[PDB]
């Protein structure tokens, strides 16, 4: 979408366009899933070498 | 938490079994030396060297 009227007044910080985020939103949620996983995995192993 | 209670159990389990076995081994070994139960006079030996 192109959410602004040609010739209008916009405020700095105002969304002017919207790029299809479907996949970006997807990759991001994916990434976070992974992190949440590995992070735990690590935090655990950090206490195993300790012993 | 590095190891499940189950594992530590199985572990301490075997440990006890061993300690048990050793004690039993010790006793049998000790008996390879037949001893006189009381001071006294002893006579002929019924068993004979090399016998079973």
């Amino acid at each position: 979408k192109r959410l602004f009227k040609e010739g209008s007044d916009v405020k700095a910080g105002q969304q002017l366009y919207q790029i299809d985020p479907a996949t970006y939103e997807a990759d991001y949620q994916s990434a976070q899933a992974n992190l949440a996983s590995t992070q735990e995995q690590a935090q655990r192993y950090k206490l195993l070498v300790a012993d | 938490q590095a190891v499940s209670k189950q594992q530590y159990a199985d572990a301490n389990a075997a440990y006890l079994q061993s300690k048990a076995a050793v004690e039993q081994a010790r006793i049998n070994l000790r008996y390879t030396k037949v001893l006189s139960p009381i001071s006294g006079r002893i006579g002929r030996s019924a068993v004979t060297e090399g016998a079973l």
